[PDB]
């Protein structure tokens, strides 16, 4: 797993693979970790994927009813806040990591957070496996000052770091880019490089290949 | 949480919410029952105010607490319910706890606390029942009658009844009733039985509804066809004189 | 000190009664009616839409008939808030029993349990009861159709037919006239509707003023089913009764 | 301290009725009239903004608030009372709901699960009954655009369109004689606008005047794109502007 | 029966009493206090009252700092107002501390109207006869000002005002700012606010001020703080040159 | 003393065209010693299905579960679950487990009623949710499945072609699992109707 | 371990259960039941945990039986084995769960059938033709798959009992000093007492 | 209606808790007892009535300190401040425990407001029959706090509670204008004597014992400790030379 974040000047996005593993065996060829914690709050998640999503789900409806509480716009501190509270509180058995990052009324926002309640904040974050691989390009080619598209390729590339020479990162490119001044959009399978050859053979079967014991129609309404 | 105590001394020291409770008790339907020499025969009338009910699924006004040991009660259905209840799960324990069903006291003196308890626990009012509890013992053939009220306090009675105008079935009983020669026939103990009840009862079979406890979890309820003809019988014997 | 305030719901009447029960008892005189009948094939569920107007929605509205299974549902006489509540646990008691025994509950089990939810209202806590009702419909393995009772005070009973709410007596007389054990359900229907219609305090006996149900085995069967009639064909059963 | 009131404060009268309830209703009559309905493309609800002093910021008081973005509540009755059902409401949503189910409820379900509290008021000792009365519009997948209207009773049931509050009975009145079920929600909404004029004595305008509609889905609203299956909420406030604007199409 | 004016459950009329004697107790302290938002700022403006040399008079304020940036000043009796200051004390910090930024004004408005609410609906609970004011320098809305009541209910002001005289001073304010047509006064300098209002105040109230006569409080952008009575003289030396 | 290896079996779903296939074997077994070849790891409830893979007795225990939900869920809703919102209930119960989880694989499919669109999803043991558009394994036997499923899958098979598909995918994949064996069942579901069958196979 | 047997042949449910009783090096009682009556047509054997085996057993016995006093009424096997598998699913995530398991044998009279069910202190549930526990059907299972058939009557599956358990008496290493056999029918339950001579 | 004082927590119909209004009623029936803020501390004046011979001197003592720097006196019932005191000490110790310094007066003062007010907020829950006179030095000088049972206190000057507080606020305006300057703690000792003298006047009628207590930022360096021996003496013969 690769997911990366970048604060660019009038904003950040972040971006992680699509591929979902159950150990060496790829669970999901083409899954979403990104998630909306809040429209313009957005983050992605390492390590337990169902606590990954299952905090953030929580936490984003906290927001969300926060948010309406307050009757004002999620500030990603207070999601930042709740995570680490949250976690911290379950002394990182719960093993999800974070990137989060938001647009608020305060302003753009970029953070990194493990299970334990570690919260880090930077221009760039990549957390994952191939992190490091996406770290390089992070550290290589990030400057001050990126705008969308420099925020768009720089990021784009870090995560094919990981897709490539990274084997828990690969599949396709999700990336929600999350600007100041306007929505977010959440781009799926930003980049896929990875599209499967066709088969070199067309496997489906004959009819009546099977032996059928028995068959029987499964009634669905009452 | 609302422990608010409603049993309290009166000024002469009573406690109406139980003395109120045995109205509820009178209010209730009457209720009888006599132990025959080997046995015990439960009457009850029906409450009639109703009909068309289906009486099948409606339960009857005597029930079983365990095998060899059932209940009767004359006042709230409700109220008899959870007493009912425990009483039930009280056996089930004794029989567990103590490899071996209660005897018939055992669950009656436990049922009276119950009652007896809710009296001086406070945030509750008493239960509106008063029972009478027939069984007998593991082993023992021997009639066990024993009469419980919301006071929670309870005694064997060679015969008893309970509930609107028992006092009138109990002086037929008192009298009709011997203790040298309980009605060892289980139908001539049925049969005394609805002779008291149609003192009462004010004419009906459906309105009557009868149960026998015999030995060894041998516990019977009458249909009315078999309580017409005692009240054929009884009827008969009444208009030959 | 706390003690002026308690109404002292628990407590007996000096005749032993208990007024809360009594009132709730009068409150539901004031409910809408709703009738039930077992037939022979099935029970037979109609209740009046009470204080009904036009742009009183009828069609996602129910009221009063409120099914805790598929083998039980209920009419509902009283509150229409309380019983939801009772209406939820049962159906979770129900759903438990199921999901305890991977088998349906016998009616009374959980009429019972609900009968004495009522009555911890009853003899303790100083909560007022509930000031509902019930028509349980609900067919069983043991006794198949079963149509039982509650009243506040938890205390229940088993029908051929019943009603509930107001005209009661005057339901009950006709009821209680007209019924017979071998009634077929779509005759306990009409009579209902008639007893209805009749019983009905308002001028017309009309579909968008009901609620109906019936729990019948199908012909093509097996599983004993519930119906709740929508109000077209509450209006169309409404003409079949010839009360157009 | 440690409330000893445990016991049901509202009992059954003699004549087997809730006073405070009944009382709840005098309240909730005495509510500023309020009223919604539920149209053929969507529902509409409004209410007249109420202002005690123009000192004070009207828009600072929102009668009308979103649940979820499909479900949006307004109510005649206190103020506060509203408020605190609001938050719950909008809480036991997530929780009871999203937060199982990953989204919001069915406005009935909601809508029952809110009556579940006020009647529990009604029930449980040391709580009154809520001052208030609710018309509620949302719209779901299934069940479409529906309106519903929950009471102190906790009882709640469907409309084809209503009022609560003091004029409402006018309001339901001129209602019943309005409304027809292909009314498209802008004419319902000129209609309430109508409606809702008189049960308005003092000024009438966006700025006395709040609506709300439960709409079809509001991308803009959604605060983020990329997301095909979410087009955003379909409950929207609307301006006084947007109000103001149809006002001059009265 | 007549114990629902002694608890809180709706009247026969479905009124609270108890909110509404509540709602005595408010004026009971007799203090004519004002808020108004300047232009950048927030200015609260109050009588501070001395019966008794004994007194330590520098002790004696309902203006009471909330958070670093809300001030909030109480009407009604002095334990309330020391208690409920406390509460929401309590709450921003928690915001804070939960939420990571300090707590929007009307957000603690908001909360504790729920307690009141809350209080208004429990019986064991007997609501507190005091009404809250809140303001401060929303960093979203800058100036804001939100008043709570014993019942549970506030809202948002251009301006407000809380006393027995408050009927006037409203009025007072109202034709001034319907003269001036705008919600805040133009006024930079909250010190120009703070004489603005206090000529207001003076002038509504017909009544002059000493410098220990008046409690007065500044909401300032991220910081509420409270002036001396040599800030308040100062205020009361200009206002004796433009009046 | 993997939970799910001690019952093993597997459970597969797919996305035909306009349908989908769900499978399972019907061996159950302690260990190498198999127990019930009448064993049946998938449910339904309405028209949304679900299989389990994984310690048996919490997929009869969770099986309940759902069904206790679904109704409940179901009668409130006066309607039956689609399977997305099913979908959240089995995440939520399953991490509501995080740290008291069950030992299940379960895979949930169906076709969407209202869009009339086909649908499949698969779980870890905690709730972490896989949706895929193509096919969904569970059980011991899954790294066979994906062999199987992933060179024999391609899109919108025909419901008997998809059958024939993932039965091949599902009979070889078992003999390649020593736990799963035994007979084989198939719910051939359309938006209307579902067909179940059962498939010879090795009952070694 | 013990030996617990079952099987549901046509029309009933024959239970076999090992006698012997073993702390340690001692065997205590070898006329030992294993089993226990949950109705007059449900029986319930069981091995297991020593205290839990017996402990859970008696104490489901007294549940059903308050529930059919309860309900005056004998419930299904299924909702027994239904019910039964529910205590094992907590107990087994109880602090301490019990080991045990269990054949409910019953016979189902509003199907007018026998039912054999299997469950394990897991509480995994199955209904059988026939089953066993532990290292016991590991030998028996084969005769059963080769003889058994569901029509074999009461007297017959005896016989192939006799010869599984002369398997289990000639295969298994730990002697357990005879075995109980009782029959749930339409008649309920009854225990044979000639087996091991048989 | 009426009765309103009849529960605590009720509002009267002005809006009002008679019962703290009526437990002010013992507070002034309270033993007259008065503290002064003197120059850099405090002192803790009350007047010990003698009920008889049996009573042994200096034994039963008035005056309470919580922790070391903070003395306390109050008019009213006895064990009331008593039961509240512990809870001060309590509260110190906790602060203290939390924030390692003796706790500021002010800080102090407000924490017991609060428990005060709180038995305010109950119709069961009985306000206090006692004004504590409390204060001490701390870091920021010392404080002069006396608290009501309305859940009121207030930096004082002077202060002082109970039947003869009159005659003593007269004496505390007195020095304040005689002594605007301040006070050194031993007028401060010296004047209060004669105050109580004087307060006694109106309970003139018995005899009595005089207790005084005082913290010094000089003296007592910011402990809190009592008058005792000559000074106890001189202040005495000072007032008792000065009350001629």
């Amino acid at each position: 797993t690769t997911i990366v974040g970048v604060k660019f000047n009038n904003g950040v996005v972040i971006a992680a693979d699509t591929r979902s593993t159950q150990g060496p065996i790829v669970a999901d060829k083409n899954c979403a970790k990104l998630h909306r914690i809040s429209p313009k709050i957005w983050c992605a998640g390492a390590g337990t994927a169902a606590d990954t999503e299952a905090v953030t789900q929580l936490i984003g409806s906290n927001i969300e009813l926060h948010s309406l509480y307050t009757s004002r716009e999620p500030r990603v501190v207070s999601a930042l806040q709740m995570l680490k509270q949250h976690l911290f509180k379950y002394q990182g058995h719960i093993g999800a990591y974070l990137i989060v990052a938001g647009v608020d009324p305060t302003g753009s926002h970029l953070f990194s957070i493990h299970a334990h309640g570690s919260t880090d904040v930077g221009y760039y974050l990549s957390l994952g496996s191939g992190s490091l691989a996406a770290m390089a390009v992070l550290e290589s080619h990030w400057k001050q000052d990126l705008t969308k598209e420099e925020a768009i390729k720089l990021a784009s590339d870090a995560i094919q770091a990981g897709i490539w020479n990274d084997l828990g990162s690969g599949s396709n490119v999700d990336v929600c880019v999350m600007e100041i001044g306007k929505d977010a959009e959440y781009l799926r399978n930003y980049l896929t490089p990875n599209v499967r050859e066709e088969k070199q053979k067309s496997y489906k079967f004959p009819r009546g290949t099977t032996a059928v014991l028995k068959e029987s129609i499964v009634n669905i309404c009452d | 949480g609302y422990d608010r105590a409603l049993s309290i001394f009166s000024p002469d020291g009573h406690i109406f919410q139980v003395e109120y409770a045995l109205e509820a008790v009178k209010r209730g339907t009457c209720a009888v029952g006599v132990k025959g020499k080997n046995c015990v025969v439960l009457g009850c009338e029906r409450r009639s105010t109703l009909k068309l009910q289906d009486t099948r699924i409606t339960p009857s006004k005597v029930s079983k607490i365990d095998s060899h040991v059932v209940l009767s009660f004359s006042g709230l259905n409700a109220d008899s319910r959870i007493l009912i209840e425990k009483a039930r799960v009280e056996a089930q324990s004794h029989r567990l706890t103590l490899e071996d069903p209660v005897t018939v006291e055992y669950l009656t003196r436990y049922v009276a606390g119950v009652q007896q308890r809710y009296t001086q626990s406070g945030g509750v009012r008493p239960f509106g029942v008063s029972t009478l509890i027939a069984g007998f013992d593991p082993r023992d053939d021997e009639p066990k009658l024993y009469q419980t009220e919301p006071s929670g306090i309870y005694s064997s009675w060679s015969a008893q009844t309970i509930g609107r105008n028992s006092k009138t079935v109990r002086e037929f009983l008192e009298k009709n009733y011997d203790r040298k020669e309980p009605p060892a026939t289980v139908e001539e103990c049925v049969k005394l039985t609805v002779r008291s009840l149609l003192e009462v009862v004010q004419t009906g079979a459906k309105n009557i509804e009868i149960t026998v406890v015999k030995p060894d979890s041998d516990i019977v309820a009458l249909s009315s066809e078999e309580i017409n003809q005692y009240v054929t019988q009884i009827e008969q014997e009444k208009q030959e004189q | 000190g706390s003690r002026r305030y308690d109404s002292r719901t628990t407590i007996f009447s000096p005749e032993g009664r208990l007024y809360q029960v009594e009132y709730a008892l009068e409150s539901i005189s004031h409910a809408g009616t709703a009738i039930g009948i077992m037939a022979s094939d099935g029970i037979v569920l109609a209740a009046e839409r009470k204080v009904t107007s036009t742009l009183l929605e009828q069609d996602t509205s129910t009221e009063k008939l409120y099914k805790l299974n598929d083998k039980i549902a209920v009419a509902v006489a009283g509150l229409t808030a309380d019983a939801e509540i009772l209406i939820n646990t049962a159906r979770i008691h129900a759903q438990n029993y199921l999901k305890t025994y991977n088998e349906d509950i016998p009616v009374e089990i959980l009429v019972r349990r609900l009968s004495d939810i009522k009555q911890g209202y009853t003899q303790h806590g100083g909560l007022r009861p509930f000031g509902v009702s019930f028509i349980y419909a609900g067919y069983d393995d043991r006794y198949g159709y079963q149509l039982y009772t509650s009243n506040p005070s938890g205390n229940y009973t088993g029908w051929k037919a019943i009603s509930v709410g107001a005209n009661t007596s005057a339901a009950q007389t006709l009821l209680q006239m007209d019924y017979k054990d071998d009634m077929k359900v779509d005759d306990a229907i009409e009579l209902a509707l008639k007893t209805l219609s009749k019983t009905t305090d308002s001028s017309a006996l009309t579909y968008d003023r009901l609620e109906f149900a019936t729990i019948r085995k199908g012909a093509n069967d097996g599983e004993v089913y519930q119906k709740i009639f929508k109000p077209q064909e509450i209006k169309d059963i409404l003409v079949k009764t010839g009360i157009t | 301290m440690t409330d000893r009131y445990s016991f049901s404060l509202t009992t059954f009268s003699p004549s087997g009725k809730l006073g405070q309830i009944d009382y709840a209703l005098t309240a909730v009559k005495q509510g500023v009239t309020s009223l919604g309905i539920k149209a053929t493309n969507g529902v509409v609800i409004a209410t007249e903004k109420k202002s005690s002093s123009p000192l004070a910021m009207s828009e600072t008081l929102s009668k009308v608030s979103l649940l979820t973005p499909d479900i949006g509540a307004v109510y005649s009755g206190m103020g506060p009372d509203y408020r605190v059902l609001v938050d719950k409401s909008r809480k036991v949503a997530h929780t009871s709901y999203k937060r199982i189910y990953g989204e919001y409820p069915p406005t009935k379900l909601l809508v029952s699960e809110v009556a579940k509290i006020m009647q529990e008021a009604t029930q449980s000792g040391g709580v009154r009954p809520f001052g208030v009365s609710l018309l509620i519009a949302g719209h779901d997948e299934f069940n479409g655009f529906s309106l519903y209207q929950v009471d102190p009773s906790g009882s709640y049931f469907p409309w084809k369109a209503t009022a609560i509050g003091k004029g409402s009975v006018a309001a339901k009145t001129f209602l019943e004689k309005r409304w027809n079920d292909e009314l498209e929600l802008e004419d319902a909404i000129h209609i309430a606008l109508l409606t809702l004029k008189e049960s308005v004595e003092g000024e009438f305008n966006g700025d006395t005047i709040e609506l709300a509609i439960i709409g079809d889905e509001n991308p803009d609203l959604l605060g983020y794109t990329g997301i095909p299956t979410d087009k955003g909420p379909r409950f929207r406030k609307l301006t006084s502007q947007e109000i103001n604007d149809r006002l001059e199409a009265l | 029966a007549g114990y629902d004016r002694h608890i809180t459950i709706f009247s026969p009329e479905g009124r609270l009493y108890q909110v509404e004697y509540a709602f005595k107790a408010t004026n009971q302290t007799n203090i004519n206090s004002l808020a108004v938002r300047g232009k950048d700022c927030t200015v609260v403006i109050s009588q501070k009252k001395v019966p008794d040399k004994l007194l330590d008079p520098t002790t004696v304020s309902y203006i009471f700092c909330i958070s670093r940036t809300i001030g909030m000043v109480v009407n009604g009796p002095i334990p309330d107002a020391r208690n409920a200051a406390l509460r929401a004390k309590a709450e921003a910090a928690e915001f804070r501390y939960k939420y990571g930024y300090d707590m929007p004004c009307d957000v603690l408005a908001k909360r504790m109207a729920n307690l009141s609410q809350i209080y208004t609906q429990r019986a064991y609970m007997r609501p507190l006869g005091v009404i809250l004011t809140f303001v401060s320098v929303d960093e979203e809305l800058g100036p804001s000002i939100y008043k709570t009541d014993p019942a549970g209910y506030y809202v948002g002001y251009k301006a407000t005002a809380t006393g027995p005289k408050q009927q006037e001073i409203t009025t007072n304010l109202e034709n001034h700012f319907k003269k001036s047509k705008i919600d805040h006064i133009n006024e930079e300098s909250w010190e120009k606010v703070v004489e603005f209002a206090i000529t207001h105040m003076i002038d509504a109230l017909g009544t002059e001020f000493s410098k220990n006569d008046l409690e007065v409080g500044v909401a300032t952008k991220d910081k509420f703080f409270t002036l001396s009575a040599e800030n308040i003289e100062e205020r009361l030396v200009a206002i004796a040159e433009q009046d | 003393s993997d939970p799910s290896s001690i019952n093993g079996g597997i459970v597969v779903a797919m996305t035909g065209k306009d349908c989908v296939a769900i499978a399972c074997d019907l061996r159950l077994g302690s260990q190498s010693l198999g127990v019930s070849n009448k064993f049946e790891k998938i449910f339904h409830y309405g028209h949304v299905f679900l299989g389990i893979t994984g310690l048996a007795t919490d997929v009869t225990t969770l099986n309940e579960m759902f069904r206790y939900k679904t109704n409940l869920y179901k009668l409130k809703e006066e309607r039956a679950i689609e399977p997305e919102t099913f979908t959240q209930l089995v995440s939520s119960s399953l991490y509501e487990r995080r740290f008291g989880p069950y030992f299940v694989g379960p895979v949930v499919a169906g076709i969407n009623s209202k869009s009339g669109k086909p649908f499949i999803a698969g779980f870890d043991l905690i709730g972490c949710i896989d949706e895929a558009k193509d096919f969904i394994v569970s059980g011991t036997a899954s790294d066979q499945l994906f062999g199987m499923c992933e060179s024999l899958y391609e899109p919108n098979l025909e419901p008997e072609d998809l059958f024939e598909t993932i039965s091949q995918a599902l009979l070889n994949a078992a003999d390649r699992d020593a736990l799963s064996g035994w007979g084989a069942v198939v719910y051939i579901i359309k938006k209307d109707e579902v067909v179940k069958r059962y498939l010879k196979m090795r009952q070694d | 371990m013990d030996i617990i047997l079952g099987i549901r042949v046509q029309d009933s449910v024959i239970l076999a259960s090992s006698k012997a009783v073993t702390r340690g090096i001692s065997v205590l009682k070898d006329s030992d039941d294993k089993t226990r009556q949950l109705s007059p047509h449900t029986l319930m054997s069981f091995a297991g945990e020593a205290g839990d085996t017996v402990q859970f057993a008696e104490y489901i016995q007294a549940n059903i039986q308050l529930y059919s006093i309860r309900e005056d009424y004998e419930l299904s096997p299924q909702a027994v084995s239904s019910f039964v598998r529910q205590e094992l699913a907590k107990s087994i995530r109880s602090r301490r769960p019990y080991q045990v398991n269990v054949l409910i044998g019953g016979y189902d009279k509003k199907k007018n059938k026998p039912e054999l069910y299997q469950i394990d202190y897991l509480g995994t549930k199955v209904e059988l033709p026939y089953g066993a526990h532990g290292y016991s059907g590991f030998y028996t299972f084969s005769l059963l798959d080769h003889h058994y058939r569901p029509d074999m009557t009461t007297e017959e599956g005896l016989d192939l009992l006799k010869l599984c358990v002369q398997e289990l008496e000639k295969r298994m290493p730990m002697d357990f000093k005879g075995v109980i056999v009782k029959i749930v029918d339409k008649d309920g339950i009854r225990q044979v007492d000639d087996f091991q001579a048989q | 209606g009426t009765g309103y004082d009849l529960s605590n927590s009720v509002f009267s119909p002005d809006g009002r808790n008679f019962q703290v209004e009526y437990a002010v009623k013992a507070v002034e029936n309270g033993t007259t007892s008065i503290g002064i803020k003197c120059n850099d501390g405090v002192v803790f004046a009350v007047e010990k009535l003698i009920t008889s011979k049996l009573l042994v001197p200096q034994k039963n003592v008035k005056i309470q300190v919580v922790d070391r720097h903070i003395g306390c006196v109050y008019s009213g019932l006895i064990p009331d401040g008593r039961h509240l005191v512990n809870r001060g000490r309590e509260e110190a110790a906790s602060f203290k425990k939390l924030y390692k310094t003796p706790i500021p007066i002010p800080a102090f003062a407000d924490r017991l407001g609060q428990y005060v007010q709180a038995h305010t907020l109950y119709n069961s829950v009985r306000p206090f029959g006692v004004s504590t006179i409390f204060g001490g030095v701390d870091k920021n000088g010392a404080h002069l706090y006396m608290l009501e049972p309305s859940g009121s206190y207030w930096g004082y000057k002077g202060a002082a509670t109970g039947k003869g507080r009159q005659s003593a606020k007269a004496e505390l305006e007195k020095l304040v204008d005689h002594h605007p300057e301040g006070l050194s703690a031993r007028e401060a000792v010296k004047q209060a004597a004669k105050i109580i003298y004087l307060a006694h006047e109106d309970n003139k009628e018995k005899d009595f014992e005089l207790e005084i207590s005082w913290c010094s930022l000089s003296e007592t360096n910011g402990l809190h400790k009592f008058v005792k021996g000559d000074l106890l003496q001189e202040a005495i013969d000072f007032a008792q030379k000065e009350i001629n």
